[PDB]
DNA sequence: GCGCGTACGTGCGTTTAAGCGGTGCTAGAGCTGTCTACGACCAATTGAGCGGCCTTCGGCACCGGGATTCTGATGGGCGGCCGCGTAT
DNA sequence: ATACGCGGCCGCCCATCAGAATCCCGGTGCCGAGGCCGCTCAATTGGTCGTAGACAGCTCTAGCACCGCTTAAACGCACGTACGCGCT
């Protein structure tokens, strides 16, 4: 496999690629809800899916993110996600101000 | 596969202030070291000047680091108390007590003659060491091995030879043997005796066996259940001659248990667990199989019994399903509880015959289970208050066959009696508050409000329950009772305070404390273990926990330090299913429940780990019943819930083929019919069907011999007789002696005397066998097992030649003496004639660097070596 | 950080075309007015559609039997052992 | 006292019988169209009434075009400064 100078970098990208799973954990998430909804409504309940759904919206919606701040990353003359490279992205998109 | 450092061992002094830098050890500590990829057995003394750059450096530096604060907390230090110093030692003595047990050996896995440097091959063993899985066995050289474990060396050969493998059981398959009622104790149980409850339920299992059913097995939490298996195991495989490799599954709590119960209650069956990860998972192969990989389903068999924890089913429930299996034990079989199991259907898939299940599980709680139980043995077969006789009368009958009920009225007679105790405990200050206020979130909600949420079902009817006689299980408890703002009277104080239950538990702790009982705490909850070990430390009083986190290693060291005859620990803490989860206590009387278990039955098991036929102090039980709480009607659901309880042909040329040279090589072999069937050498005959071709071989074999000697010895007659008349000539002068004829008696008559050719016949399979080759080894064999057997029994090496003179061997390339002739001899007699590795190899023998199978003796000088020493002690050559 | 290079901002003069209010013209939106076709509604009959439940052959990947090739003890015959041994 | 005989040992080429391994034929499990089907409640069928909306007439806004006096805005070019961007 060549030498060693950035030899995984690109090789995890591609294995994660072909894959398809949950990029973060389905059991610190599954509390992280279930604890902030309480602060707004009291006694809740919650549908098996309902958070499975939730993960799936948020990694992608996290994913398309970080998609642009490389983008933001390169024109910089940079192949690094920084903080701030999160926001314009944000920014111009509209969330963030 | 270098040589770099592998762990820490021990640690001295090297050399004749206030800290000790890392100097002072380079320059005044030794170090010993174990070297990585290499037994425990070769530990070396080093330092760092010693040994410089060697790959490995870390552990040595922070274990040295350990040890230079070590220093400062045993004698370079006045804060350091009384019982500081003791720990500080002790871990010196446990660190080593954990490093000693690895140097004696437990099992020798396989035996491979590699070759050295030198030009020489020595024998190696795969060593297995003690209480450590399979794996870092390394290989050793067998000098030594019988020179320290002997015992280990002696069974390896044992189970080697002991050809009983799964390939000779017998075709029972169809239709069975009829079965023997047993009155007496099978000559198979080198244990001891059993009693007279052990043997007959042994005689049902058994006896349903030869039915092709299987059965339950419910008896007490305890009534030798697994002496029962173990000798059904045993008899049905020296019965109806099963060497079927059964598979037994059992928790990874009981299993130890088993192994020794399996190895002092049966000998001569041996059992290889299965209890690895991702190395072992190769080990178990290696032995799993004969002769690497096997066309179809050719492999040759190398073990019967195994064990299996409930993890590793699931994850290689593959492997299993494809190899037949037509025996099958499991231990505390409550497990199939719902038909919705995952191991469940997962022993469907495993070709099996018969099944054994052996719990006590309760069969009226839920009718799914006694129905799933029904399903499982038996895949296929399966109220109105007046239709109910009608009922009963359908499920006694059907229900009874694959069923035990058997009470104690056994072995309790000696054992000292039970007892339990219920308490009924009302309600404390900071108590009510939290009894009254959490139903609702009124200061529920002010303290901790933004977990109320998620807890305020789990604390209704599933916490109250567990919450009702101790509030501390959350985090604004604490301080509360607590009335000001360090103490340590006041903590232990405080805490002993809040709950009717704990008091209650403090004084009878006391009460018997100073009376001697052994107690029992029983709690539901992981937490309230801590909590305990956070104040009986306070207080002074030796104990250990017992939780679902512990490794298996470390969970076993401590069931034992309990139960040793000097143990200072009377308090013991367990868990319900982590504490009833397996194992026994036979020294502890008295057993306290804080709350009951959710449920009826958790905690009669519960109780059943102390309560056993061992114990010979009598027995006690406490029950924390709350009053005026939700534990109450649990409570009564519970006692709702446990209101019911209820010849082969002929022999071929080839076999012919086979038996003459095993003549050769063993001599007489009438005696070891078996031991060679087992093995490849002989296809299953009937023992005389053999044993009188082995007979006729040889009378075919002597009649040629005379035969040909008679003919011979007429014609040497005639030719003497001419002799005689040429003679009177040739002192007569007719014929003179320096001018004789080329051809005349005299060279006629020496020709035939030195005939030079082998001695032939046929036996209906072979072509031309030796007749003289075979008489000849029979008797020299015969005699050489006569003579060391009447005078060197007891010990076969002290064997002598004395004055007796055999030629020397001065040009062999090695070492060749009188004594290493004396092996020589022993050796044949001890694996046969043509097995020479075997004799070389042998660690008992010492001959092993000074045979060479340009390098002399080979195989044939050997060969060449006992026909001449054998004949000449006899007399042969006359 | 620094240094090189050059392109893009700022200016003036030249130049080009928007914006302004002026008129004229008629197209196409918006209104208006009568008819009637096509969609909603209510009826009664009929099978497409949904839950409930279990089917069969083909394809991936593990498999099966028979002739054939390579390794091991066997064996008469020509040679060599130089060293104990009987006969005159 | 002195010389002849030989004896198993051994390298040699030369012979026999079993075991290993490749090719000739294989069974097995997984996936995806199929079939079966049946109780049935939503679409279809035949049918009435009425009303949106097509359509023709009409008039009456506003979108187009067109022109010329006036001029602000665009244009193009000249000159240099202060950034883009390259290097370290
Ligand atoms: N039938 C028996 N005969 C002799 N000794 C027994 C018998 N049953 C049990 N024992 C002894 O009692 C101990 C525990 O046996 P048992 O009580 O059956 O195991 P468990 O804790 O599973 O019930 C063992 O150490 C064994 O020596
Ligand atoms: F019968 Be036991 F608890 F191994």
């Amino acid at each position: 496999h060549r030498y060693r100078p950035g030899t995984v970098a690109l090789r995890e990208i591609r294995r994660y690629q072909k894959s398809t799973e949950l990029l973060i954990r389905k059991l610190p998430f599954q509390r992280l809800v279930r604890e902030i909804a309480q602060d707004f409504k009291t006694d809740l309940r919650f549908q098996s899916s309902a958070v499975m759904a939730l993960q799936e919206a948020s990694e992608a919606y996290l994913v398309g993110l970080f998609e642009d701040t490389n983008l933001c990353g390169i024109h910089a003359k940079r192949v690094t996600i920084m903080p701030k490279d999160i926001q314009l992205a944000r920014r111009i998109r509209g969330e963030r101000a | 596969d270098f040589h770099g450092i592998d762990i820490v061992i021990n640690h001295r002094l090297k050399t004749s202030k206030t800290v000790p830098d890392l100097n002072n050890c380079k320059e005044n500590y030794e170090f010993l070291i174990k070297w990585t990829d290499e037994s425990h057995l070769h530990n070396t003394w080093e330092t760092y000047e010693s040994i410089g750059q060697v790959r490995g450096l870390k552990r040595l530096d922070n274990y040295c680091k350990q040890f230079i604060i070590e220093d400062q907390q045993v004698r370079l230090d006045p804060y350091v108390t009384a019982e500081d110093i003791e720990i500080m030692d002790m871990e010196r003595e446990r660190r080593l007590d954990e490093f000693e047990e690895f140097h004696v050996p437990e099992r020798i896995i396989d035996s491979q003659r590699a070759s050295l440097e030198d030009g020489t091959s020595q024998l190696q063993y795969l060593v297995k060491w003690r209480r450590l899985n399979y794996d870092e066995a390394t290989w050793e050289n067998a000098t030594d091995i019988v020179k320290l474990a002997p015992e280990q060396v002696k069974h390896f050969q044992n189970r080697e030879n002991s050809k009983i493998l799964p390939q000779y059981s017998s075709n029972y398959t169809s239709q069975r043997p009829r079965f023997e009622k047993l009155s007496v104790q099978p000559p198979f149980i080198k244990g001891g005796e059993l009693r007279d409850f052990q043997l007959t339920g042994i005689n049902w299992m058994a006896f349903l066996w030869s039915k092709g059913d299987n059965g339950i097995l419910a008896d007490e939490m305890g009534l030798g259940k697994t002496v029962q298996t173990v000798a059904f195991i045993s008899w049905l495989i020296f019965a109806r001659r099963q060497n079927g490799p059964h598979i037994i599954v059992v928790p990874l709590s009981t299993m130890p248990a088993w192994l020794d119960t399996f190895e002092k209650w049966a000998p001569d069956l041996n059992c290889i667990c299965y209890m690895g990860n991702q190395k072992s998972r190769d080990t178990i192969r290696e032995y799993e199989f004969y002769t690497n990989p096997r066309a179809k389903g050719k492999k040759t068999m190398k073990f019967n019994v195994l064990l299996t924890t409930y993890e590793y089913i699931l994850k290689d429930r593959a492997e299993l399903g494809s190899i037949k299996w037509q025996f099958m034990a499991v231990d505390e079989a409550h497990r199939l509880k719902n038909a919705e199991s995952s191991l469940y259907e997962s022993l469907n898939s495993f070709k099996v015959a018969n099944r054994m299940l052996i719990t006590g599980t309760p069969l009226q709680n839920n009718i799914k289970e006694l129905a799933a139980l029904v399903n499982f043995l038996m895949p296929g077969r399966f109220n109105q208050d007046e239709e109910q006789e009608e009922y009963i009368h359908d499920l006694h009958r059907r229900i009874q066959p694959f069923i035990l009920r058997r009470l104690k009225k056994d072995v309790e007679k000696s054992l000292p009696s039970k007892t339990e105790r219920i308490l009924r405990v009302e309600l404390s200050d900071v108590q009510t508050e939290y009894y009254k206020n959490i139903l609702t979130k009124n200061y529920s909600a002010l303290t901790a409000g933004a977990k109320g949420g998620h807890f305020s079902l789990l604390n209704i009817m599933n916490e109250l329950k567990k919450a009702s006689n101790h509030p501390y299980l959350f985090d604004n408890a604490e301080e509360r009772v607590l009335q000001k703002f360090m103490t340590r009277e006041n903590v232990l104080r405080g805490l002993i305070m809040s709950s009717g239950k704990m008091v209650l538990l403090d004084q009878l702790l006391t009460r018997l404390k100073k009376d001697g009982h052994r107690v029992l705490i029983f709690s539901q909850m992981v937490r309230m273990l801590d909590i305990l070990g956070d104040y009986l430390s306070i207080k002074g009083i030796n104990f250990q926990r017992l939780d679902g986190t512990v490794p298996s290693a470390q969970r076993r060291i401590s069931i034992d330090h309990f139960n040793s005859p000097d143990s200072n620990d009377f308090v013991f803490l367990l868990s319900t299913r982590a504490g009833g989860l397996g194992i026994n206590l036979m020294t502890a009387d008295t057993v306290v429940i804080f709350d009951s278990d959710w449920n009826p039955q958790a905690d009669l098991q519960a109780m059943a780990r102390a309560h056993r036929i061992g114990q010979k102090n009598h027995v006690m039980v406490y029950r924390l019943v709350s009053k005026d709480t939700v534990e109450e009607e649990v409570l009564e659901r519970a006692r709702k819930k446990m209101i019911l309880e209820y010849d082969m042909d002929s022999i071929g040329e080839s076999e012919v083929r086979a038996l003459y040279k095993a003549i050769l090589k063993f001599g007489n072999l009438k005696e070891i019919l078996d031991e060679l069937i087992a093995d490849g050498t002989l296809p299953v005959k009937s023992f005389e069907k053999y044993g009188e071709t082995y007979d006729e071989m040889m009378e075919a074999a002597k009649d040629c011999v005379h035969e040909e000697e008679k003919n011979r010895k007429e014609i040497l007659e005639k030719l003497e007789k001419h002799a005689t008349a040429y003679r009177a000539k040739l002192k007569s002068g007719e014929i003179k002696a320096e001018n004789q004829p080329k051809d005349n008696p005299l060279t006629r008559l020496s020709l035939k005397k030195r005939e030079k050719k082998a001695v032939l016949f046929n036996f209906k399979g072979v072509k031309s066998l030796n007749a003289e080759s075979l008489l000849s080894r029979v008797e020299d064999l015969k005699y050489l097992k006569n003579l060391i057997n009447s005078n060197y029994k007891d010990d076969p090496l002290k064997f002598s030649l004395g004055n007796n003179t055999p030629k020397p061997v001065q040009n062999w390339s090695s070492n060749w003496t009188k004594e290493e002739d004396e092996k020589l001899l022993i050796g044949v007699f001890k694996y046969g004639y043509g097995s020479w590795t075997q004799i070389r190899d042998d660690p008992f023998l010492g001959i092993t660097d000074k045979i060479f199978l340009k390098k002399v003796p080979g195989a044939i000088h050997l060969g060449r070596r006992v026909d001449y020493l054998l004949s000449f002690l006899r007399g042969g050559l006359n």
